[PDB]
């Protein structure tokens, strides 16, 4: 064998201890060039003019945050969609007031990320298993895309791009009820059933599995003992266990079918975080949240405020505060 | 393809119990807190940074604006039995909007 | 002293994802 | 910047006791015979 | 001491009437006629040792001088306040609706 | 002749127009005639900054800085009223254009200065008896140099000086007295001073060239500490019209 | 028209509140929509010279045509509501707007994406199928079961 | 009027106004309170007496605000300068004490009446010693909020331990584990007519 | 219960309503800063794990 | 509280003279503003140029006087600066313009009224909002 059928047979190899493989080719060297970056920058990075208003924000550990309040700043709202590479800048010292560390670290994730889905593919085709995983892998993907970079290219800047960073985080998220009022749009609204339902479905079948394990120990060890990796038999009984959540709500409520209640804990937390991702995916074009200010009226035409009014009063707090120094003209229109 | 994985199916069950009934726990007890306004609101070294330096601006401060806009917007109706009149003069807003 | 206990713990935590990988206890099929 | 003095030991405990705790019943339950 | 100028300013006829070497434009709406051509005129020929040197801008028609006249008890005059007329503040001050 | 579609995102817009070497000429000046210069531009191409000794008694020195805020420090489109003087001196007398850019420089160790950087109301002077513009001819003079931030502007915890908070609101029993400087806003308003040195001269065209030196406070932050001084060094071109 | 200087009016933040530079130099329009200075428009191009947006012709040749059709464009900005209340998310009932742009923007952001999530199942699949795996492993022949252990 | 009563009435000893990583005694915050300044009664330059609007407990920060005695606005702290209708300034306020150390004293100048407006929404106005303990100025609560935190919390930690020892008490026959032997009738629906008893087939 | 009980009324619990429960979430960042809360981050982790 | 023929009454010129709209008109005049007004005046305020709104008394104060049906009426057949120094029509709606706003040629004598008695109107019903902004939402 050749040196070329040598590095093919080695790069997609089973034995491996962890599977590396084509798309780990790009996966691995990405990966590792934006986790680097990522920790130099939460440490010591210079503080990031990120609205491009020359007000230099401090993200790092060494200039004043601590893990709460540290974060990775966008790059400046100068820049917008550039591309802002280290050698598009004079020095490094431009780079990093102008947030340069961001765009290497988002650019390389996101192209590390897709392959790391890609990767989960390919390992189950090498090892004769059924392929979808990477599916199931594309709802929190995709999200990551929404937040990193579709928010950014539909408001024309990376400095609207989610910082890396906790409280960051957090600043992305009351700026985006200000500005989409997300909390009334239904897709987000799929997505807590989607988040809240998972957890859910996580603690209910977990419980109901525990519940019904099948006696193989005693009390003074671990019921887990009572379990070894790769016996034939299945270690708990499915019809007890439907027995049970069958009496719960009624018998044609409950999954008797291993498969399908599998399946379903896929599906449910999928597609509802699916729907999360094209919410913020789909308000990055301004298709914004219910807006049901001063919908009720009463018969002389004075407004009759509900909780739709109260949430609009809680949204003009946010926008009006946001970014004191931006503003110029009336309107925020990105 | 993550480095670990499960080996046991009845620790991986347990598990699944384990962690989102935890969370919720844990959520309850920061409530209750809340019910006596005991929160997280500050970090103190900040607030005496932040005071002593009109150059240092974080995340973190940056929230706090939000919520002072919050608070100062949405009382008045919201909170009805307070008789709040604030006038024009004293709402906080930057420039423009 | 606040920056080096943080980065104290994130160090020690990717330590032990190292031995939590590469010295786990081995899966046996019994 | 101005943090709670207490900071320190507060963390450094946090950490190290239970972690200690932990170690002792690992090495321990090695050590037993096989 | 250290004091706001601005707070100051709001002490003195500037927070009684148009300041003619100090308001912003936007003043002149409050009484008919003004806005905007005498305005632009009074904002362009700024600063003015008195009220009534107004009159003296070039160019002015006769009803436009009737104009001023008529409103010269709503006009005072102070010292120009740097910080009020840098940034050509008198045009666009930041405030909309 | 170019266009913006040339000269988009190659830098060139943030340079002045140069003349080449053959243009060592002289423009006449008619005392009985009016004129203006219809551009002047400036462009910066270095930023030193004073050094500030601990002893207060050593010879401080400007010392080199990194631009951290990339093309975006010329002044341009400038134009103003070119008086001839009864000495025969001339007088340029700034009335508008974009003349102020805020510029932010980085020292050795990282200490950033910002600064803004501009000629507003420039009143520049030559020599008596200028007859005719030439390579010996120059312009020295002053400008105003305002607040680099205005009066809207609010601090990272919504203080200011016309809006904003009056108090540090996050700390609402500590004594108000040590955090006066903070709390208290105020808008500087200083002199600086130039000097525009001619190495080239378009007679024919009315065009000319040459190097700048300008210095100048930095960024004060409303009060809240000392500005640095500045000097600024680069090439100017400016285009001289009977008006 | 009130009669400011465009070109030399200091914004709050020390940029110029009208008009300043993009990062090459060129002359751009100031505020938050310094971000969108790529854009290029027939209303907006006349006043367009080699350096950028030009003093000169801002002072003297805006035309009536120009300011009307920016005060439309401005007043039909692509932001409103999923039940077609137009403008930002405060803005009260009134106006029945929502922009083709983006209808035909989020509509086909939402097909694209469930289209990739639709390669990648039927590329898997087909993967599998070919193979000969689509419907589950062998149990008298499970590939892994050969492999030698990882440790 | 008691120094005691009127300490009373001040928000600084409030419980409500604490916060849950601010730690040590209430004197760490605001201080070790010394003295009450007094009663401080505002009023215009028409003489009219004015009101400073009271901080509620739900409020880190609050807004000055200043009615007459029919809850009518008359002077306030503005943000935005430029349209101010109300300030200080534009009202002549004034502020006069009566009992306390400042007793019988009045101040005219906009920042001291100002200082005194903005300690007015706390209620009543003492002096502090902040040096003592290097006190931050930030509001701790008392014993009575730490006291009812942690029992709250422990009273809601231990529901979860009665539920927990209570099912291994009523289900210690099962806790290794179910009947390995279970059969499939005891959970098919109809087999027995009352469920998991076998006497009713 | 708990929440209310410790304010100043049952005005301040949550309403039974979408857009009610909404402005619950809104109160919360507005007042008690909530999002900062090292025992809302574990909630969080906790549904989202 | 109801929209009564008193809420309806509104001045129809300088004179003292009063006209009462009917309900349907007020209907038709709500439809016609939101057509060809809301774009820029939704809630009384004006986007292009916050300073100039619909209050009744900023429109007593302007030259000639607008807070009547006549000077509305006229202002939207030959639009003037707020002093009346100048004339607009060719950079705001109005009949003399139809042809560079194409939204006015089909609007009728009968609609300007309409839309008059809107503007009259609402401000009576809804008060500080109208005109306020986003303070008074
Ligand atoms: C809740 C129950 C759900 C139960 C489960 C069922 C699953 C599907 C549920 C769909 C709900 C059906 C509602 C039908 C009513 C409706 O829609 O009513 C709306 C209209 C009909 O109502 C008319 O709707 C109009 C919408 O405004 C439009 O027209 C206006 C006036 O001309 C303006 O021009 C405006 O700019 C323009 O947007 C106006 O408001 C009219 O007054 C009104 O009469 O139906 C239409 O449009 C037809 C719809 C066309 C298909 C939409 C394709 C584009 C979608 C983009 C996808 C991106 C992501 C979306 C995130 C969500
Ligand atoms: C897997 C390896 C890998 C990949 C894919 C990337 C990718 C990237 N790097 Mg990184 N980098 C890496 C390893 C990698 N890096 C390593 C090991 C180092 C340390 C030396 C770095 C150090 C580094 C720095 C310092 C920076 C980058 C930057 C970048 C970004 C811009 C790169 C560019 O302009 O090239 C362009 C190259 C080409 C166009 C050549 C392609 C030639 C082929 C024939 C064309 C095919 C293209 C087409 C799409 C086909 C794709 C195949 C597909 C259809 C299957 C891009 C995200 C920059 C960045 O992040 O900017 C914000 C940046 O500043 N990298
Ligand atoms: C990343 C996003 C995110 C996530 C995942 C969470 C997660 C959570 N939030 Mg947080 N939140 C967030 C962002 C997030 N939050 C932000 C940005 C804010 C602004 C500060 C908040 C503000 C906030 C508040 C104010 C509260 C939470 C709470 C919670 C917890 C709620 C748990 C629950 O399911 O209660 C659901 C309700 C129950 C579990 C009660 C029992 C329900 C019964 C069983 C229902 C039975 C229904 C019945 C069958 C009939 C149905 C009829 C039908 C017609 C409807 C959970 C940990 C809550 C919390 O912490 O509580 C301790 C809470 O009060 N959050
Ligand atoms: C390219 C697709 C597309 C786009 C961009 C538009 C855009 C528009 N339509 Mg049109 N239309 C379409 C397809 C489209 N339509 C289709 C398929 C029909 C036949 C039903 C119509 C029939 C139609 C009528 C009768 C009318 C419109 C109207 C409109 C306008 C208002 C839309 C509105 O208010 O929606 C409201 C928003 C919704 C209904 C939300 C839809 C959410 C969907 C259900 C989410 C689905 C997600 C995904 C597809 C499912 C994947 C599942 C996953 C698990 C895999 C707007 C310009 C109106 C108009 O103004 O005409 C002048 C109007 O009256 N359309
Ligand atoms: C019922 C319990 C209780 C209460 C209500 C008090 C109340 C008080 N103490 Mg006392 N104290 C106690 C028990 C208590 N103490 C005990 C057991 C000790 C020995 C350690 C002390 C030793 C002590 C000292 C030395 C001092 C006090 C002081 C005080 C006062 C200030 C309190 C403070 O700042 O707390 C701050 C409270 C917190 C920061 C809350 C901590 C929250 C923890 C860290 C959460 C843990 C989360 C957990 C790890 C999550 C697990 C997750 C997992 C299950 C998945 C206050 C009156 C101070 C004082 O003023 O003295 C005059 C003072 O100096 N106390
Ligand atoms: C004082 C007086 C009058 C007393 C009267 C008492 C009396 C005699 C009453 C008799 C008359 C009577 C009954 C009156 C009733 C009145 C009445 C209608 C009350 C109703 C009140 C009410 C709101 C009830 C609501 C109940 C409710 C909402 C139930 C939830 C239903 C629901 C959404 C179920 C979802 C189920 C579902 C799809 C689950 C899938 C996901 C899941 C759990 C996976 C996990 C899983 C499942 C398995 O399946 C198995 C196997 C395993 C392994 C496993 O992992
Ligand atoms: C055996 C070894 C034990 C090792 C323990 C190691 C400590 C680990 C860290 C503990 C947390 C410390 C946090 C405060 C840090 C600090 O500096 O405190 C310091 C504070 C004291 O506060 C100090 O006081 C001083 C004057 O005495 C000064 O004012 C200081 O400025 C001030 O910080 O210590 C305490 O108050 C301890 C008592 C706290 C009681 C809280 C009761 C409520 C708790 C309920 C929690 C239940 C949660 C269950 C959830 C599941
Ligand atoms: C009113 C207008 C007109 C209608 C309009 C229609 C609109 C589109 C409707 C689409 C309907 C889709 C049908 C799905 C069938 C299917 O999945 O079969 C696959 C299995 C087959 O069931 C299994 O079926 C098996 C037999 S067989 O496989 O079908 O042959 C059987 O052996 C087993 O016991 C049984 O459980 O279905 C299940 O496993 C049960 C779960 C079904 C739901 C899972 C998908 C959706 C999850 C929720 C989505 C997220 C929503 C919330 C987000 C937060
Ligand atoms: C492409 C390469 C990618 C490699 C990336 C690195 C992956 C690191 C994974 C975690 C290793 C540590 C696991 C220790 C613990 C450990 O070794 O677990 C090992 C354990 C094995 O379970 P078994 O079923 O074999 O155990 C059965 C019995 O022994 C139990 O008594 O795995 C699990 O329990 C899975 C659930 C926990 C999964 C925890 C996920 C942690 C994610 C990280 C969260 C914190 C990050 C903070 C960042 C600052
Ligand atoms: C934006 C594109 C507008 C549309 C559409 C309409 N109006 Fe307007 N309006 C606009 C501006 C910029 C101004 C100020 C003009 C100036 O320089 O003075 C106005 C002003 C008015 C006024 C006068 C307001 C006052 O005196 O206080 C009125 C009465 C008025 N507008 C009415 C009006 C009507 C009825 C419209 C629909 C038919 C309409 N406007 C459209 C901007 C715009
Ligand atoms: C191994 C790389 C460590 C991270 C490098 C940090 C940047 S280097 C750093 O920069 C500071 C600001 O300019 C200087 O004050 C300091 O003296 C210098 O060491
Ligand atoms: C110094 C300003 C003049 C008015 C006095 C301020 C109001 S009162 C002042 O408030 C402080 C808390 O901020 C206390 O620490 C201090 O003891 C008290 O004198
Ligand atoms: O950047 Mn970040 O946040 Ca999206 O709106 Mn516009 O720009 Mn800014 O304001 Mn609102
Ligand atoms: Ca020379
Ligand atoms: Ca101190
Ligand atoms: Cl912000
Ligand atoms: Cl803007
Ligand atoms: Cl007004």
């Amino acid at each position: 064998a050749n040196l070329w059928e040598r590095f093919c047979n080695w790069v997609t190899s089973t034995d491996n201890r962890l599977y590396v493989g084509w798309f780990g080719v790009i996966m691995i060297p990405t990966l590792l060039a934006a986790t680097i970056c990522f920790v130099i920058a939460f440490i010591a990075a210079p503080p990031v003019d990120i609205d491009g208003i020359r007000e230099p924000v401090s993200g790092s550990l060494l200039y004043g945050n601590n893990i709460i309040t540290g974060a990775v700043v966008p790059s400046s709202n100068a820049i917008g969609l550039h591309f802002y590479p280290i050698w598009e800048a004079a020095s490094l010292d431009e780079w990093l007031y102008n947030g340069g560390p961001y765009q290497l670290i988002i650019f390389h994730f996101l192209l590390g990320a897709s392959c790391y889905m890609g990767r989960q593919w390919e390992l189950s085709y090498r090892l004769g298993m059924r392929p979808w995983i990477c599916v199931a892998y594309s709802a929190p993907l995709a999200s990551a895309f929404a937040v990193f970079l579709i928010y950014p290219i539909g408001q024309g800047s990376f400095s609207d791009g989610m910082p890396l960073g906790i409280s960051g985080t957090f600043n992305f998220m009351i700026v985006f009820q200000a500005e989409h009022n997300i909390l009334m749009h239904p897709f987000h609204q799929l997505g807590v059933a989607g988040v809240f339902g998972g957890a859910l479905f996580c603690a209910m079948h977990g419980s109901l599995v525990t519940s019904s394990l099948i006696r193989e120990t005693t009390e003074t060890e671990s019921a887990n003992y009572g379990y070894k990796f790769g016996q034939e038999e299945e270690t708990y009984n499915i019809v007890a266990a439907h027995g049970y959540f069958g009496r719960l709500i009624f018998q044609y409520a409950s999954f008797n079918n291993s498969r399908s209640l599998h399946f379903f804990l896929a599906a449910w937390p999928v597609v509802g975080v699916w729907f999360a991702a094209l919410g913020i995916s789909t308000m990055a074009f301004n298709l914004n949240g219910f807006n049901f200010n001063h919908s009720v009226i009463d018969a002389k035409g004075n407004v009759i405020n509900t909780w739709a009014d109260i949430i609009n009063r809680a949204n003009l707090g946010m926008e009006v505060m946001h970014e004191r120094n931006a503003h110029n003209f009336p309107l925020d229109l990105a | 393809i993550f480095g670990i994985a499960f080996s046991n199916k009845r620790w991986l069950h347990f598990f699944m119990l384990f962690v989102p009934v935890t969370g919720l726990w844990m959520s309850a007890i920061g409530v209750v807190g809340l019910a006596l306004n005991l929160r997280s609101y500050d970090f103190i070294s900040q607030e005496i940074r932040a005071a002593e330096d009109p150059e240092f601006e974080t995340f973190y401060t940056k929230n706090l604006l939000l919520n002072e806009g919050i608070r100062a917007w949405m009382a008045p109706q919201d909170q009805p039995h307070e008789n709040f009149v604030f006038p024009e003069e004293v709402l906080p807003r930057g420039n423009a909007l | 002293m606040e920056t080096i206990t943080y980065v104290f713990i994130f160090a020690c935590i990717i330590a032990l994802f190292f031995f939590a990988i590469f010295f786990r206890e081995p899966p046996r099929i019994t | 910047m101005e943090v709670n003095q207490l900071g320190l030991i507060a963390t450094a405990l946090f950490v190290l006791v239970p972690s200690v705790f932990l170690i002792i019943l690992y090495v321990q339950t090695e050590s037993q015979q096989k | 001491e250290l004091v706001n100028v601005v707070d100051e300013k709001l002490g003195t006829a500037y927070g009684e009437k148009i300041d003619l070497n100090n308001t912003n434009i936007a003043a002149f709406i409050q009484y008919r006629g003004l806005y905007p051509t005498l305005a632009k005129l009074i904002v362009k020929n700024a600063p003015y040792e008195s009220v009534e040197d107004v009159l003296n801008i070039p160019g002015l028609t006769e009803r436009q001088k009737q104009i001023l006249r008529e409103n010269l008890e709503h006009f005072t005059v102070t010292e120009v306040e740097t910080a009020l007329v840098e940034g050509g503040d008198r045009y666009n001050n930041g405030l909309y609706k | 002749t170019l266009t913006y579609d040339d000269i988009v995102g190659t830098g060139l817009a943030n340079k002045c127009p140069t003349l080449d070497d053959t243009a060592r000429g002289a423009y006449p000046i008619d005392s009985s005639q009016t004129y203006r210069i219809a551009r002047l531009c400036l462009q910066p191409t270095t930023f030193l900054v004073k050094e500030e000794p601990k002893n207060k008694r050593q010879e401080a020195e400007f010392v080199p800085t990194k631009l951290v805020t990339r093309e975006t420090t010329s002044l341009d489109q400038i134009q103003g009223e070119l008086k001839v003087n009864s000495d025969g001196s001339l007088t340029f007398v700034e009335e508008d254009g974009i003349d102020f850019q805020p510029v932010t420089v980085q020292m050795a160790g990282g200490e950033r200065i910002p600064l803004l950087f501009t000629v507003k109301n420039l009143v520049a002077s030559t020599q008596p008896n200028v007859t005719s513009i030439t390579t010996s001819t120059d312009f020295k003079g002053e400008f105003n140099v305002p607040s680099y931030r205005t009066a809207n502007f609010l601090d990272p915890k919504g203080r200011g000086l016309a809006s904003g908070y009056d108090s540090a609101i996050a700390l609402p029993q500590a004594k108000e007295e040590e955090l006066a400087r903070a709390n208290v806003k105020r808008f500087s308003l200083t002199k600086g001073q130039i000097s525009l040195n001619v190495a080239k001269v378009d007679g024919r065209t009315g065009e000319i060239a040459g190097t700048f030196e300008s210095e100048q406070l930095s960024d004060d932050d409303m009060g809240a500490h000392e500005p640095h001084e500045v000097k600024i060094q680069g090439v100017f071109y400016a285009s001289i019209e009977p008006a | 028209k009130l009669g400011a200087n465009v070109g030399s009016a200091q914004g709050p933040t020390g940029l110029g509140k009208y008009l300043m530079r993009s990062p090459t130099g060129e002359i751009i329009f100031g505020g938050e929509t310094m971000r969108f200075w790529d854009f290029r428009g027939p209303w907006l191009e006349p006043l367009r010279g080699p350096n950028g947006l030009d003093l000169n012709k801002i002072k003297n040749d805006i035309q009536p045509w120009q300011e009307r059709r920016a005060a439309e464009y401005m007043t039909h900005a692509p932001l409103g509501s999923l039940n077609s209340v137009g403008g930002v998310a405060t803005e009260i009932n009134s106006v029945n707007f929502v922009s083709p742009r983006s209808w035909l923007a989020t509509s086909h952001f939402v097909l694209a994406f469930f289209f990739l999530v639709g390669h990648l199942w039927h590329a898997g699949r087909a993967r599998a199928a070919a193979a000969g795996f689509e419907k589950g492993i062998d149990r008298e022949s499970e590939p892994v079961l050969s492999m030698p252990s990882l440790d | 009027i008691p120094e005691k009563l009127a300490f009373y009435d001040y928000i600084g000893n409030n419980p409500a106004k604490g916060g849950l990583f601010r730690t040590g005694p209430m004197n760490k915050g605001d201080g070790i309170a010394q003295a009450w300044k007094g009663h401080a009664v505002f009023r215009n330059k028409e003489g009219e007496e004015l009101f400073v609007r009271r901080m509620p407990a739900f409020f880190e920060s609050f807004p000055v605000i200043l009615t007459d005695k029919n809850g009518v606005v008359k002077a306030d702290i503005p943000f935005r300068r430029a349209e101010s209708k109300y300030s200080f300034e534009q009202q002549g306020v004034t502020v006069s004490f009566y009992g306390g150390e400042l007793n019988g004293q009045t101040f005219t100048d906009p920042p001291t009446v100002k200082s005194y407006a903005r300690k007015a929404i706390f209620g009543e106005i003492f002096e502090f010693d902040t040096e003592t303990l290097n006190s931050d100025g930030i509001f701790r609560t008392s014993p009575r909020g730490w006291f009812t935190f942690a029992h709250a919390v422990f009273a809601l930690l231990f529901f979860f331990g009665h539920i927990w020892h209570g099912a291994r008490t009523l289900f210690r026959d099962v806790f290794s584990g179910i009947d390995p032997e279970l059969s499939p009738e005891q959970v098919e629906w109809g087999f027995y007519q009352k469920v998991g008893d076998v006497t009713t087939r | 219960l708990i929440y209310p009980l410790g304010q100043s009324s049952w005005f301040f619990a949550p309403s039974f309503g979408v857009a009610a429960i909404f402005r619950f979430l809104l109160f919360f960042q507005g007042f008690h800063n909530w999002t900062l809360n090292p025992f809302h981050m574990m909630g969080v982790a906790g549904v989202l794990g | 509280a109801e929209l009564t023929p008193e809420v309806l009454t509104v001045p129809l010129n300088s004179e003292g003279k009063t006209i009462t709209l009917t309900e349907k008109q007020y209907l038709e005049g709500k439809r016609l503003f939101q057509y060809a007004c809301a774009s820029c005046h939704v809630g009384g305020i004006t986007k292009t140029n916050p300073s100039l709104d619909l209050r009744t008394e900023t429109l007593a104060l302007a030259t000639p006087p607008r807070d009547n049906i006549e000077g509305l009426v006229d202002y939207m057949k030959n639009p003037t600066t707020y002093d009346g120094e100048q004339e607009i029509a060719e950079v705001h709606p109005s009949l003399r313009s139809a042809d560079i706003f194409p939204k006015m040629r089909n609007l009728t004598e009968k609609d300007l009224v309409a839309i008059a008695g809107h503007i009259l109107v609402e401000p009576k019903i809804l008060g500080d909002k109208w005109g306020g902004g986003k303070v008074y939402y």
